[PDB]
């Protein structure tokens, strides 16, 4: 447990850093991929088991498929902003960076004072967890329907193609 | 067991990241992809506390936060293919036209 | 706690709109019909508005420990029904010239009415998460309704990437909150806490990144730069509720929270909503000051119109008068905000491109159109705070309960920033009726679908004007729209 | 054998039969590659050795010794993780079959929910393949079956929702347990019918293989792919076969339950039966459009999945 | 109990041998054998929506794999919660199928 948490934490700060400091699209998931399998390890190590499944299943295994979709459909990758590796340049990452490390020395500040009496470990069940959603949780499980529906309206609303054909040109405005 | 401020701090550390990557590219894409590094940081922290507290509500939360992570992700992409499709470029200081 | 037969009666303006959502979408699965699923959508909004009667007669309860029903949550869910209503009735005329997919506008406009319903009977943190999201994630789409424009485009992206970078800031700080409570339940937040020990670091920290996610929503500065090119990309149609619903269904229940949540009392946080509210007031008349865009103008004088507000959060835990002064504010905000925002929607409608947005647009309308003239010149008097209108009484709320809390620095902003706010309202009101002899102008629309907009921007100025004189009837409901404490 | 302790033994048994499992399952999927070939040549009225079984250790020697290719310009890790996914996606995914008492690698709480991990991963060799090939038609061929697998992954953990309802655990010999008296292929059959639909299509096997057919600018995400790493995608088709039909025995035919056989001749009996029945599927199915494969993944098998589940569940409560 | 120790050694073994007789074979078939010395287009959005709407029903049948573990335990109120969440999936897939949203053909 403690060397899964650990491993899988080292394994997935690791991987996030590749993932922001890339420039190949793909490889830049690949990594983020490579996070959320760790990321899904210190679910399993702390007793979250229905969360672990669902890092692999849905963030894994939906939401980073459609990122690759998205990238292997507009062929994404050798454009001149991943060629200038603008990012890589001192002056452009050095501001952002301060900011994220002075928020996180404030955060963990207010972390290390808190009470902790540790993490058993526990194993919560996905029964344990259905039983919640569909009781004191109701209205969530309705109301998140709702909202997926909302995504699924406006995604198509948005990303429909005006042009048929599996295989299109781009054009300026999408001119038909 | 695991000290619960080693989890949080875990979740800090992968919140911070994804804020900076989301900062400093200029690709559309890898600000989306710096957005989901935050969302999962913030659903990572709900388990590790619903897990301190030995609390199912931790990873309904972490339902709750993944449900969005995917409608938004779903959304976002299809901005991006609309900009790709009508301005063949991702470079979101293009898209700077309203101001003052 | 479960769902009783009465626990549902509670439920009503939530489960109307929830089904108006399911049936106009198999309408539009068996034919798309602008009008009937339009109508459709009306129909839904205003049963659940007439429920609200049923649900106040069962009484306040809470029907789940996500849910609390009580006169507040009602008041807000007319609030947000009322501003839905009038974004339908302002939708139709400007869609009529969209060509193509008009019917999942009405779709995204009821998913997003379910939200703010959510959050006027929100009493936990799941319920403020979700009920943001669900008034969030359709916006996108209408924000980015007409995405051929480039500016709707460009404000779709920029709210998209913004609030998704606000949820996660409101998520990851819910979590911290969750770390010390152990309970995800307004009225345990800080409930923990001993005597002297209410500000554990952890506890603020967890506030502090909410309240960047909730800043964003309601434009208060630091977060605020997003309002103006948001207002001015959005279609005219979707301005008027990302400038009405999302922020009353927002700033109410931060409200509750506040309200119920034992930290709400901490005075760092106090102290530090302070500082917002006095920039907020400030910054966002001073930036409003030059602007020659009308949707820009209404971007930053939001941001000073929720900096005021802020200031009877600020003095919640010092009087009973702040839940009113809120009722009252927003209420003449409503109908001052959908009596300017509808204005320019009949402008910009129909759809033929961009919007009527500038100032040179409005320079005599007067001389085209009276009525449209007259309410903006009332609307915009409102907006200012002049006595006589229902935004002066909502200003003098807010000063009343500044007063009594002693906010003397906040209390000084307000009449700086109201005295910065005179000139640019005043300059847009004296040019409706400035002669523009160039007249590229566009003819208005001769269907009853349009008249029925300009009765809804009519029947508000005339609102804002005989409650601006005689507020007590307004002053009676909120009285009665308390939280349940 | 001073180390040896009767817990190190355990410790040690256990290993060794979770490794036998591996290497059974790998050899199996290897042979019915043989095994169909042969028997679709004699359903087609049409050696290397014993009836042509040495045939599978002849093409292994001649991928291993054949020269390794990754082309010039495809991304090396892309191109090399592909192969590897498709072998070590479904052959993980069979850690949680029970093939008999005593007698299974991962008895994990999540159970069948580990299938669904692994299935959900293995989209990623297909469209890696394709987009490291650096074939403009190898890319189009992958995101065509990318999408016909989305389109059958999408009510392949819905199809199993009945036999989890009825066990009421996600664990497979909890549900094995359950079908003591009637197996799941009666009461969820038509989640038998559906799952076997989309668990076909996770393979990438008949009707479901092909899907470049109808587009000329289309080619497969194996063109660029030569030797083992070619093979690789081969034999893990084959041994995702064995891993479903494993399942299905698991989830629809009480596993290794029997009237009188030992239970794992019954496990395998009933394993090789699955097995051959999609050899006779293969053989006896003419493969429909691209449009229609779809079409019916999303109206038909998604709905039906979604309408099992809520009459499992009402039959389920009515009974208690 | 040497049991559950057991089983975490074995699935721990399983899946190190499994990645690792992958590894074993790929990297015989690059050394075993001899060697020869030696933008403008896109793919339609038609491949994303098909991804998007996957993403968008499998999160919901999260909810609904949670319920069926706990049928049971959740009684007729789950059931009749289950059934308004199924008919608003089913709902939005009619709409999609009627929009022609689910037509890979024209
Ligand atoms: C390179 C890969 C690095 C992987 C590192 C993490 C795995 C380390 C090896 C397994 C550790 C297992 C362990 O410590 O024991 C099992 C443990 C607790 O099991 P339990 O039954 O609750 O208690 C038994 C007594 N302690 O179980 C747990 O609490 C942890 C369960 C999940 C273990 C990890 C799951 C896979 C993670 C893959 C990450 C891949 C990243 C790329
Ligand atoms: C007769 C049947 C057929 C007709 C149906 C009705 C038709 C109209 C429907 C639309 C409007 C409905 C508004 C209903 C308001 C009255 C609700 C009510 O029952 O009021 C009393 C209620 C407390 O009731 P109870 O708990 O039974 O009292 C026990 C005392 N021992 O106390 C409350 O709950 C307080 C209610 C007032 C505050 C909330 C108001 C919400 C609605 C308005 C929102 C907008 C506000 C701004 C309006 C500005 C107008 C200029
Ligand atoms: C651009 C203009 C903006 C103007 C903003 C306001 C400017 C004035 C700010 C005054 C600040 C407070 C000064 C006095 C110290 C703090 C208050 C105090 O000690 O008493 C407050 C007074 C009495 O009540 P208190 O003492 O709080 O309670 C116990 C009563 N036995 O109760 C009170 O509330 C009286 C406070 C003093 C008078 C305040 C009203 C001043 C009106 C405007 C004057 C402008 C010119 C100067
Ligand atoms: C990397 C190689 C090592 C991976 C981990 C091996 C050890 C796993 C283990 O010990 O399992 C821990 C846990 C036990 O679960 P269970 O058997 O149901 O017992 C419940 C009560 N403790 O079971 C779990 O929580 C683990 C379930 C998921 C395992 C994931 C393995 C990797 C999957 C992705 C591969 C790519
Ligand atoms: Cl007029």
């Amino acid at each position: 447990m403690e060397f899964a948490f650990y491993i899988c934490g080292l394994i997935a700060i690791l991987a996030t850093l590749r993932v922001i400091t890339h420039t190949n699209p793909v490889h830049a998931l690949l990594y983020l991929i490579i996070s959320l399998l760790a990321i899904s390890g210190v679910f399993f190590s702390l007793g979250a088991y229905f969360a672990g499944a669902l890092e692999i299943i849905v963030y894994a295994g939906a939401i980073m498929v459609l990122f690759v979709f998205v990238v292997m459909m507009l062929n994404l990758g050798g454009s001149e902003i991943e060629q200038e590796r603008q990012w890589l340049k001192p002056q452009v990452w050095i501001g952002p960076a301060i900011l994220s490390a002075i928020m996180l020395v404030v955060i963990v500040y207010a972390i290390l004072g808190v009470n902790d009496q540790g993490i058993d470990g526990t194993p919560i069940s996905a029964k344990a967890v259905g039983i919640t959603l569909f009781g004191p949780y109701v209205l969530a499980v309705e109301l998140a329907s709702m909202l997926l529906l909302a995504g699924l309206v406006v995604a198509f609303h948005v990303g429909r193609e005006e042009r048929a054909g599996e295989v299109l040109s781009n054009r300026k405005d999408d001119s038909a | 067991m695991i000290p619960l401020q080693h989890g949080l701090i875990l979740a800090a550390i992968l919140f911070v990241l994804g804020l900076t990557g989301l900062v400093i590219r200029r690709n559309l894409l890898f600000m989306l992809i710096g957005l989901e590094i935050m969302i999962n940081a913030s659903a990572l922290a709900f388990v590790v506390a619903g897990s301190y507290w030995g609390q199912t509500d931790g990873q309904v939360m972490y339902i709750l936060a993944i449900s969005l992570a995917a409608a938004e992700a779903s959304i976002g992409l299809a901005l991006l293919l609309q900009l790709h499709r009508r301005r063949q470029n991702l470079n979101i200081d293009s898209v700077s036209e309203m101001r003052g | 706690m479960t769902i009783t037969p009465q626990n549902l009666i509670a439920l009503l303006p939530l489960l109307i709109v929830g089904l108006t959502v399911v049936v106009v979408m198999l309408s539009i699965a068996w034919r798309r019909n602008h009008f009937l699923n339009a109508t459709l959508s009306v129909i839904g909004l205003n049963a659940a508005l007439v429920s609200l009667w049923f649900v106040g007669q069962a009484g306040a309860m809470d029907v789940t420990p996500l849910m609390r029903v009580d006169g507040f949550a009602m008041l807000y869910t007319g609030l947000v029904l009322l501003a839905s209503l009038a974004t339908c009735t302002f939708a139709y005329p400007w869609l009529e010239g969209y060509n193509d997919n008009k019917d999942e506008f009405y779709l995204l406009v009821l998913i997003a009415a379910l939200g703010g319903i959510l959050l006027a009977n929100a009493n936990h943190l799941a319920s403020l998460f979700l009920g943001i999201e669900l008034i969030s994630l359709p916006l996108f789409g209408l924000v980015g309704y007409a995405f051929r424009q480039k500016r709707s485009l460009e404000a779709s992206i920029k709210y998209t990437i913004l609030s998704a970078a606000a949820s996660s800031f409101l998520l990851f700080g819910m979590a911290l909150v969750y770390a010390q409570s152990g309970d995800l339940s307004f009225v345990a937040l800080g409930k923990n806490l001993g005597d002297g020990m209410l500000n554990e670091p952890l506890l603020l920290a967890g506030f502090g990144l909410m309240i960047v996610g909730l800043g964003f929503k309601l434009s208060l500065v630091p977060f605020h730069l997003w309002t103006p090119d948001v207002y001015q990309g959005a279609p005219a149609p979707v301005s008027t509720f990302l400038a009405t619903a999302s922020k009353i269904a927002i700033f109410g229940v931060v409200m509750r929270l506040f309200l119920y949540a034992p930290v709400g009392d901490s005075e760092a946080i106090r102290v530090v909503l302070a500082i917002i509210a006095f920039a907020s007031i400030i910054f966002g008349n001073l930036m409003a000051l030059s602007q020659t865009n009308i949707k820009r103008l209404l971007g930053y004088s939001s941001i000073s119109h929720l900096g005021y507000l802020l200031v009877a959060l600020i003095a919640l835990q010092t009087g009973e008068m702040s839940m009113e002064a809120v009722g009252v504010y927003l209420a003449g905000y409503l109908f001052s905000s959908l009596g300017a925002f509808g204005v320019v929607s009949l402008m910009s409608s129909p759809y033929r491109g961009p919007d009527a947005d500038s100032l040179f647009s409005y320079r005599g309308l007067f001389w085209h159109r009276p009525i449209l003239a007259a309410v903006m010149t009332v609307m915009m008097l409102s907006l200012a705070g002049i006595p006589m209108t229902l935004g002066f009484i909502g200003k003098f709320y807010v000063l009343a309960v500044g007063v009594q809390a002693h906010l003397w620095w906040l209390v000084g902003a307000v009449v700086v920033g109201s005295a910065i706010g005179l000139y640019y309202y005043l300059r847009v009101a004296v040019s409706l009726y400035l002669h523009a002899p160039e007249q590229p102008g566009r003819d208005a629309p001769s269907n009853w679908q349009y008249s029925a907009g300009g009765i809804v921007v009519l029947i508000s100025a005339l609102l804002v004007l005989v409650l601006g004189v005689w507020p007590q009837p307004l002053i009676s409901i909120v009285r009665l729209a308390m939280p349940l404490m | 054998m001073s180390w040896i302790s009767p817990e190190l033994i355990e410790i040690l048994l256990t290993i060794l039969k979770a490794v036998v499992i591996l290497l059974v399952v790998v050899t199996c999927g290897a042979f019915m590659s043989f095994g169909e070939r042969r028997l679709l040549g004699l359903f087609q009225n049409r050696r290397v050795g014993w009836g042509g079984s040495l045939q599978l250790v002849a093409d292994m020697i001649k991928m291993f010794f054949k020269e390794d290719w990754i082309p010039k310009f495809s991304d090396r890790v892309i191109f090399t993780l592909a192969p590897m996914i498709a072998f070590t996606s479904l052959l993980l995914a069979f850690a949680i079959v029970p093939v008999s008492p005593g007698w299974v690698v991962a008895d994990l709480n999540i159970g069948i929910l580990f299938f669904l991990m692994m299935a959900g991963l293995a989209v990623y060799a297909v469209l890696f393949a394709g987009w490291s090939s650096n074939n403009k038609y190898s890319l189009l061929g992958a995101m065509r079956a990318s999408a016909q697998t989305l389109s059958y992954e999408v009510f392949l953990g819905l199809s199993l929702m009945g036999v989890v309802a009825q066990a009421g655990s996600f664990n497979m010999t909890d549900i094995v347990n359950s079908q003591a008296h009637v197996w799941n292929v009666i009461p969820q059959f038509f989640g038998f019918i559906t799952f076997a639909i989309a668990g076909v299509a996770v393979c990438h096997r008949h009707p479901f293989d092909q899907p470049e057919a109808e587009q000329e600018l289309a080619d497969g995400y194996h063109i660029e792919y030569s030797g083992m790493k070619f093979g690789l995608f081969f034999v893990g088709e084959y041994i995702g076969i064995v891993t479903i039909s494993a399942l299905m025995v698991t989830l629809f035919f009480g596993g290794w339950q029997g009237p009188l056989l030992p239970p794992f001749i019954w496990f395998a009996l009933k394993t090789a039966f699955f097995m051959m029945m999609f050899i006779l599927i293969r053989a006896s199915l003419p493969r429909p459009r691209y449009d229609q494969v779809m079409s019916f993944g999303w109206k038909i098998c998604l709905p039906l999945t979604l309408i099992n589940l809520l009459v499992t569940a009402a039959v389920i409560l009515w009974q208690a | 109990s040497t049991e559950v120790i057991a089983h975490h050694w074995a699935f721990a073994i399983f899946l190190i041998v499994a990645i690792g007789l992958c590894c074993l074979m790929l990297v015989g078939g690059w050394f075993l054998g001899g060697r020869a010395r030696a933008a403008r287009l896109r793919l339609s959005a038609k491949f994303y929506l098909v991804a998007m709407f996957f993403v968008i029903f499998d999160v919901e049948a999260l909810y609904l794999f949670a319920w069926s573990t706990s049928i049971r335990e959740s009684g007729w109120v789950g059931f009749v919660e289950a059934a308004i969440f199924i008919f608003v999936l089913l709902a939005g897939l009619v709409y999609l199928v009627r929009i022609g949203a689910l037509d890979w053909t024209p």
